[PDB]
């Protein structure tokens, strides 16, 4: 180089082209991908990492660590921007998008040091992966039966499967049944505001439960609270957006008076503006008064007078589930409080979890939405159970959606693997070494699963490549017996759709990394 | 902590960028002495690290003094010392060839072509540029003093001693001539040790002359010494004409009375038998490399006798071959054939505020010195470097007696020769061949552009004539910047400073194209 | 005698961090080195083999892609020349929307041989002088070369076909998926009216399903959640409302003056009984949809949750002036119900989720309208940005061909012809111009040479196979990078054509580039500033 008296680009511009740089941006890949590696299988293992504020996070998610890890390298961030992809689009299969884009690129690997042009590569890719998201369509199985049994049985099955490599993994079959009763009941549009998690630290796994209604914390009650009923036997709600308090009518409201009696008139008419919405409530036959604004005290002493219940500051969720679930309408106005507009549930009870207080709108028949109450001794227990059943709920709203399923344990990709082989054995010869490539890179799966389960990859991976060839489509990895399995049969069943995002993913991943030559980075400003 | 599987100050470069550092930095070179080529060249100040002024034209003393620290540049200071060192001459010439030459080789590396190709096509074009500069060679009479004289003059034509033209040339032919030396049946010349150089401030540059004989900054022992000599006998010694230690630890004793005064008496009387032996040869002069006792001076002027002592080992044997004489270590082995009779005068005479020892009438001398007079000591040092170069020119001449034509005439008819032998490659290296064939164009590119003519109209014109038959001795005036035929102008140059200066500029650009790695910041680890 | 002083006049008055360059080898040949250096950097993303960079800039943004004008933009860029020629490209990109690396290209080749034109003697005057003549002659020479027009535009195979070339440069392995896709988005829009409005398209990315499952949608799309209950209606009446959803109040100042309990206790009720009265009356019209573009106060959802009418709020205005155009609806500047003709009407407006994210989609029925959308999914947000600035150069190629229909042989087949005929016509120019106007012709070649060197094939080979080929007769043959051996095809029938305009417009702007900067002969630099940037940019 030369000194260029005035230079080109800003002093301290990094730049990085050819080979190396692209050689560089696998192993970068490949780096990521070790960091998620030992979490995939029912015998994955957990990570923990601790952030600046000293914070820990323990997650068997991949998204959930690839997002903690604080990625730098742009070659890098691609695998976690398709693992964020993968898991906003399908939710599970998060790990194994990026094991598979790493592999495809270290399979490639060396034909890019030989000096293969990229645009074979990524044409070999985009083949390879339009061929195998067609083999997943035609091969998937899918029942043409609509039985709600079958049906059920299929959405518990996959959720099992969706659970069985998280800490919950022992109580997969009552948290799968659990997962299921409660997106069945969701009405159309499966919206996940419609499903409450609440976390309440003490108790066992097996101590959660699913309420057929809503359940939320008590919220700061006032003096008198204590002398309202904890317990009703068919009560009427009054969904409310009023805040029942003794305060200034407006905020840019005056007083003018010049006389004593106008000034008792005017405390008499604030009191008796608040006492008319109190009785417009009463009169409503409503026996439990929930609001999204504050209710004051004198609200609440004059609804313990009246055996009445009265909970304010009541969450805007919380509010919008109990509505879809007793079945009323918020009313910012308390003026027409007909028997349209207030709810009904069999059984509304106060009741005590470890050490909190919960209300409960149980009895609910034509409720529309679910709470889980979670109980953990930990928050970062309770949080994991809470990413496992979220992953779980995804993957029964997809079932929902299609019921085409695929044997899991890596024998979708292994028969993918075969099929790839068998295309590749019949083009002329430069395609063919890299589809040959891809189609050995979609066993990296098998091979995870059994590395983590402390088995012996090579042996388990020939069986189930002599099996596949010779005739079977369902065999996998079986991890209790350290052997191969109809994993149809022993019902490891996964949606189509997750395996057909994941190799999507990515192989749009492998395709990006690949089409780069050369990184530039500019010099920071304002490093301070 | 930090693994650093190399050094950490170990900074590793490769690829185009390389090359490209590379050629530019070669570029560079030849760009800061590109205006020093020519009759029309202007001269350069040189501020020395250590205070002193360089004030020259000189390409090889301008490019040694800058220090740089791109390799490639070094390179390039190295083929220029390498070039003077050689033939003396055309250092400014190669460095603009291998610059040239490397641009041309840039073109093609931009594009898809192997530099091993281009080094091929190199090599190919250096062979047919060594035989088209031997075809287009004439013979020169030696004998013909006046030849000589135009070959030297047409030398020094580009350097600032051109003002005085026929006084250094002569100077420079003579000093050439007596130093030239036969025995055993080995030629030599070795303008190097005899044929020394002095300058002495001031006076005019008129006055320079070459004496037949050498000349040190040397006064006589003694006052009562003679400073006029006719005819000396001069004799020549290495040792010491004093009384020294042993090389054995010799530790005395004394315990009689009349011992210490023996010793002395005995130390005197060395001194003397050391004397007679030399004064037993009858000389007239006596010169030694080391001093020479004051008891040793008085007998010697006992014997009329001129000492000077003190005298360095290279100017000795100057002295020795211009008079004639040997040295000789023992006094007591000093034979007739090794004293010094040809010298035909000797005379200290004072120049300045200094005394100067003079013996420049030998006959037939082997050995001489250059007095050089002029304003002050840069105008001096120009005008040694500028003698050194017309001798060199001298000595390549008598060595190999063929001219080829000077001012770009031999460039234009190599390069056409070159691009005629092209048309017949019919393959891929044949574009680097052509490329390097009119890289030659550079010389009489740069002499136009030094005139301050044309250089598009007069090159064009001059490659045209070139394209015809009997016109290889065509280039371009200098003066002018004007087309003549360069038989009729007659500024010829040595085949040999020609030679050397392709083949040197072609090896550059053969050893520059060659890398594409650069790794540095490691440990000498000596 | 160890230093060396500052020469008398403008060298000791010059400032401290100023600089100055003056004359050919400290001016005019480092502003060359410097615009060969940019035309380097950009020069391997060119054509369909063009490779993808990322580029991080001051603020830890990447972008990865291969267009050049992106590329220029996020790169700091300090040489005065090289601005200039940056500049050059960004105007290029602007007044087409393709063929920036071609303005940069050509402009690098010729300050290269202008280089070497002022090396082997010519003047500054003489190049510039030449390099004019041959910049008129190739825009003379141009019309010449178009080999077919696009003959129709409300097409939507053959439209597709005519802006498949465009972004086939950008996404090379499915082009014809995006093609197809920008020519329904083109051809739903551009009515009967010559006026194509490229604004628009609008394209919203939403993330998840890879590129493949990318849409057109007639309507537009909104990132967000309605405010009410209603999450779907059939027979949409939207009425907008530039207004917030609540109470007119006096822009002066506001006080609430009580004087008697009367007045304080109905004060709150007759809000509420006017605010209902209005909403009634918007909800009697018939319009079951509300669009406001500022804040909804809870009486006014409560009322419009009673009386069963969508709520979607749009806090940008422009999205605001988009949707009207849309709908065919008009901001009403107050809450006064809606006559007929300002009540919008779009065939479908529902509350969905498109992987992750909620949107509010306007969704017409009919292949027509003033406004459509491309959704774009995708598996990174690198990927769907790239994806789109090439729906945006499709666009822009569409609304050049609605502008002027000609176009011309693309690979190379137009550069080369055009050399070839400069060549010709400076064989018999006399004068020093005619070398200018032969490097001029020869700059041209930079094109097939970087097509073919991106290609990985040899660049010599495939121009000599392209001038023998022209010289025969065939004025559209051009580089075949389908081969991996230099190879050269008729390009009329593979299809692969670009516009007049776009090929125009670049030739113009790369020759002005390259004369403003030859005309610099003298820099003289400020003391670099530390400023926080210029005010005009903010
Ligand atoms: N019972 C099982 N036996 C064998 N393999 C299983 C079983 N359950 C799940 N797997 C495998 O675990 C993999 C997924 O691991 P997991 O961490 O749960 O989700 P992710 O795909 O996000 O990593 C799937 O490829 C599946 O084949
Ligand atoms: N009177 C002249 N007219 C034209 N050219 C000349 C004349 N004298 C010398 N030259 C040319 O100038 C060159 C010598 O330049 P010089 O400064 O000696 O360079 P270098 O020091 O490298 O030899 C020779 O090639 C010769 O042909
Ligand atoms: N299929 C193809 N075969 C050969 N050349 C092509 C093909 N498609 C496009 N090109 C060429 O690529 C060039 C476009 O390069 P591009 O990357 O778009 O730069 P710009 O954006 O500045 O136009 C066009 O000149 C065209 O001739
Ligand atoms: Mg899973
Ligand atoms: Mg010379
Ligand atoms: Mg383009």
């Amino acid at each position: 180089m030369m000194p260029t008296p005035v230079i080109l680009l800003k002093e301290g511009t990094d730049s990085s082209q050819g080979i190396p740089q692209l050689v560089s941006n696998i192993s970068a890949c490949q780096v990521i991908a070790e960091a998620v590696r030992t979490t995939l299988g029912p015998r994955g293992m957990d990570k923990l990492i601790v952030d600046g504020r000293g914070k820990a996070t323990i997650s068997n998610d991949g998204a959930t660590i690839l997002k903690l890890l604080d990625v730098v390298h742009p070659a890098a961030k691609t695998l976690v921007d398709i693992a964020k992809s993968q898991d906003a689009e399908v939710g599970d299969g998060t790990t194994s998008v990026t094991l598979l884009a790493a592999e495809f690129l270290k399979q490639v690997k060396p034909y890019v040091e030989e000096g293969l042009h990229p645009q074979i590569i990524i044409r070999a890719f985009r083949t390879a992966t339009q061929l195998a998201v067609n083999k997943i369509k035609e091969i998937a199985v899918t029942v043409k039966k609509a039985d709600k049994v079958e049906q059920r049985k299929l959405l518990e099955k996959c959720a099992m499967t969706a659970l069985s490599s998280k800490l919950i993994s022992q109580q997969k079959a009552f948290f799968a049944k659990m997962v299921v009763d409660a997106v069945m009941m969701l009405d159309d549009l499966l919206q996940l505001k419609m499903i409450g998690i609440k976390k309440v630290q003490g108790g066992a796994l097996e101590d959660s439960q699913l309420v057929a209604g809503v359940a939320f914390k008590k919220t700061f009650s006032y003096a008198g609270f204590e002398m309202q009923p904890k317990k009703y036997h068919n009560p009427k709600i009054a969904l409310l957006n009023v805040e029942l308090e003794l305060k200034a009518e407006k905020d840019n409201a005056e007083i003018r008076v010049h006389t004593v009696e106008d000034y008792q008139a005017i405390v008499d008419a604030e009191w008796n503006i608040l006492y008319d919405k109190l009785e417009k409530i009463h009169h409503s036959g409503a026996k439990v008064v929930l609001s999204k604004l504050p209710i004051g005290d004198v609200a609440t002493q004059y609804f313990a007078d009246r055996d009445m219940f009265c909970a304010g500051r009541v969450p805007e969720e919380d509010l919008k589930r109990t509505m879809m679930a007793c079945g009323g309408s918020i009313q910012t106005s308390v003026n027409a409080l007909s028997a349209d507009v207030l709810g009904r549930c069999q059984v509304f009870e106060e009741t005590q979890i470890g050490g909190e207080r919960y209300n409960f709108f149980t009895g609910c028949p034509k409720a529309k939405t679910c709470t889980f109450i979670l109980r953990g001794g930990a928050e970062q227990f309770m949080e994991e159970t809470e990413r496992s059943l979220h992953d779980a709920i995804m993957i029964v709203r997809r079932a929902i959606k299609n019921d085409s399923v695929v044997a899991g344990g890596g024998a979708i990709e292994m028969e993918l693997s075969k099929y790839l082989r068998d295309y590749s054995r019949t083009i002329p010869g430069k395609q063919q070494l890299l589809i040959g490539a891809y189609a050995k890179a979609l066993e990296i799966i098998p091979r995870q699963l059994c590395d983590n389960a402390g088995f012996d990859a090579t042996n388990i991976l020939n069986k189930l490549r002599a099996r596949h060839a010779q005739g079977g489509t369902w065999y996998g990895v079986d991890i209790n017996n350290e052997d191969i399995a109809d994993n149809f049969e022993a019902f490891v069943w996964e949606p189509a759709m997750v395996r057909i995002n994941a190799l999507t993913a990515a192989s749009e991943a492998a395709c990006l990394i690949v089409s780069v030559d050369e990184t530039i980075k500019n010099p920071r400003s304002t490093v301070d | 902590r930090p693994v650093l599987v190399l050094s950490q100050n170990t900074k590793r470069e490769s690829g185009r960028k390389v090359q490209s550092g590379n050629i530019n930095a070669a570029k560079t070179i030849a760009d800061i002495i590109r205006t020093c080529l020519g009759p029309k060249s202007m001269m350069k100040m040189l501020l020395d690290p250590m205070g002193g002024i360089v004030m020259t034209n000189d390409g090889n003393a301008i490019l040694r003094e800058i220090q740089v620290q791109h390799p490639a540049a070094k390179s390039m200071i190295e083929i220029s010392r390498t070039q003077d060192e050689e033939v003396g001459d055309g250092t400014t010439s190669v460095i603009i060839l291998a610059g040239e030459m490397l641009s041309v080789a840039e073109h093609f590396l931009e594009q898809q072509m192997h530099p091993t190709v281009v080094i091929s096509a190199y090599r190919k074009a250096l062979d047919d540029m060594i035989s088209t500069l031997k075809k287009i060679s004439i013979p020169v009479d030696i004998s013909d003093s006046d030849m000589m004289l135009n070959i030297i003059n047409s030398s020094i034509t580009t350097k600032a001693i051109s003002r005085w033209s026929s006084l250094a040339c002569n100077i420079a032919l003579d000093a050439v001539k007596m130093v030239q030396f036969e025995e055993n049946g080995r030629k030599e010349i070795d303008i190097k040790k005899y044929a020394r150089v002095e300058k002495i401030p001031g006076g005019i540059i008129e006055d320079s002359c070459v004496l037949r004989g050498v000349m040190i900054n040397k006064d006589v022992t003694h006052p009562r010494m003679r400073r006029y000599i006719k005819n000396p006998r001069i004799v020549l010694l290495d040792s010491s004409l004093e009384y020294k230690k042993g090389e054995s630890q010799t530790d005395i004793e004394i315990t009689r009375e009349e011992d210490f005064t023996r010793i002395l008496q005995m130390e005197e009387e060395y001194i003397q038998q050391l004397c007679e032996d030399i004064i037993q040869l009858k000389p007239d002069v006596v010169i030694t490399e080391k001093g020479i006792s004051d008891l040793a001076q008085h007998y010697l002027m006992r014997a009329n006798i001129t000492a000077i002592r003190r005298v360095r080992k290279t100017d000795n044997n100057r002295i020795a071959r211009a008079c004639g004489a040997r040295i000789v270590s023992r006094p007591e082995e000093l034979r007739e054939d090794d004293v010094g009779t040809g010298a035909g005068l000797l005379e200290i005479k004072k120049i300045g505020d200094e005394y100067f020892t003079f013996i420049t009438d030998c006959k037939d001398p082997k050995a001489c010195t250059i007095l050089l007079r002029g304003a002050s000591k840069e105008i001096l040092s120009e005008v040694e470097r500028n003698l050194q170069d017309a001798m060199q020119v001298c000595r390549n001449v008598l060595l190999d007696p063929q001219l080829v034509p000077g001012g770009g005439a031999s460039e234009m008819a190599v390069a056409h020769a070159l691009t005629e032998k092209s048309k017949a490659m019919t393959g891929v290296e044949q574009w680097p061949y052509r490329a390097v064939a009119q890289a030659l164009e550079v010389i009489p590119r740069t002499l136009i552009q030094n005139c301050g003519a044309s250089t598009i109209r007069l090159l064009t014109s001059l490659r045209a004539k070139h394209t015809q038959e009997n016109c290889e001795t065509w280039g371009v005036n200098g003066e002018t910047g004007t087309l003549v035929d360069m038989k009729e102008l007659g500024i010829w140059e040595p085949l040999a400073v020609k030679l050397q200066t392709y083949k040197t500029a072609v090896e550059t650009a053969v050893l520059l194209l060659r890398i594409d790695d650069i790794v540095s910041g490691h440990k000498k680890k000596g | 005698a160890l230093h060396v002083p500052k020469a008398p006049g403008f060298a000791q008055m010059l400032k401290e961090g100023a600089k100055h360059f003056s004359g050919l080898e400290e001016a005019v040949y480092r502003n060359i080195q410097a615009c060969k250096e940019l035309a380097q950097t950009t020069r391997t993303a060119y054509g369909p083999n063009g490779m993808n960079k990322m580029v991080i800039n001051h603020l830890e943004k990447l972008f990865v892609t291969n267009d050049a004008a992106t590329i220029l933009r996020e790169l700091e860029v300090q040489h005065p020349a090289a601005k200039m020629i940056v500049m050059a490209s960004h105007m290029q990109e602007q007044e087409v929307g393709d063929g920036t690396n071609f303005v940069l290209v050509f402009a690098g080749a010729l300050l290269e041989l202008a280089e070497e034109l002022l090396r082997i003697g010519l003047s500054v005057s003489e190049v510039i002088e030449g390099y004019e003549i041959a910049c008129r002659k190739a825009h003379e020479i141009l019309p010449n070369l178009v080999c077919c027009s696009a003959k129709n535009l409300r097409d939507i195979d053959e439209v597709s076909s005519l802006l498949r070339t465009s972004i086939m440069s950008k996404q090379y392995g499915n082009e014809v998926f995006l093609a197809k896709l920008i020519a329904q988005a083109c051809v739903s829009i551009f009515p009967d009216s010559g006026h194509f409005n490229v604004d628009n398209i609008r394209v919203c990315k939403i993330l998840g399903s890879g590129i493949s499952s990318s849409s057109v949608l007639h309507g537009m799309v909104f990132k967000k959640e309605t405010e009410g209950d209603v999450t779907s209606v059939k027979d949409a009446k939207i009425a907008v409302y530039s207004c917030p959803f609540d109470g007119m109040i006096t822009e002066t100042k506001g006080t609430v003056l009580i004087k008697t309990a009367e007045e304080l206790m109905n004060f709150s009720k007759g809000e509420e009984n006017l605010m209902d009265a209005q909403v009634k009356a918007i909800a009697d019209t018939g319009a079951n949809v509300v669009v406001t573009g500022g804040k909804v106060a809870d009486m006014a959802l409560h009322y419009a949750n009673k009386y069963n009418i969508m709520l979607v709020r749009l806090n940008s205005k422009w999205d605001l002036r988009r949707l009207c155009k849309t709908v065919g609806a008009t901001a009403l500047p107050r809450l006064t119900p809606p006559v007929l003709e300002e009540m919008g009407h779009c065939d479908s407006v529902y509350l969905s989720e498109v992987g992750d994210t909620q949107v509010v989609v306007f969704k017409h029925e009919k292949e027509d309208g003033a406004i459509s959308t491309i959704v774009l999914r995708g598996s990174t947000d690198n990927l769907m940005d790239d994806i789109e600035r090439a729906v945006d150069d499709g666009v822009n190629t569409f609304k050049v061909l609605t502008r002027d229909k000609r176009l011309v042989p693309g690979g190379g087949a137009t550069e080369i012809e055009l050399a070839k005929q400069i060549t010709s016509y400076g064989e018999t120019c006399p004068g020093l111009e005619q070398y200018a106007i032969k490097k001029f012709a020869e700059a041209f070649e930079a094109i097939p040479r970087a097509l073919a060197e991106n290609s990985g094939v040899k660049a010599n080979e495939v121009i000599s196979k392209l001038y023998a080929v022209h010289q025969e007769g065939n004025k559209n043959v051009g580089l075949d990078i389908e081969a991996e051996v230099p190879a050269v095809k008729d390009m009329l029938e593979a299809g692969i054509l670009d516009t007049y305009l776009g090929k125009y417009w670049a030739i113009k702007l790369a020759t002005n580039a390259a004369v403003t900067v030859l005309r610099v002969d003298q820099i003289i630099m400020a003391k670099p500033a530390g400023g926080p940037k210029p005010p005009s940019g903010k």
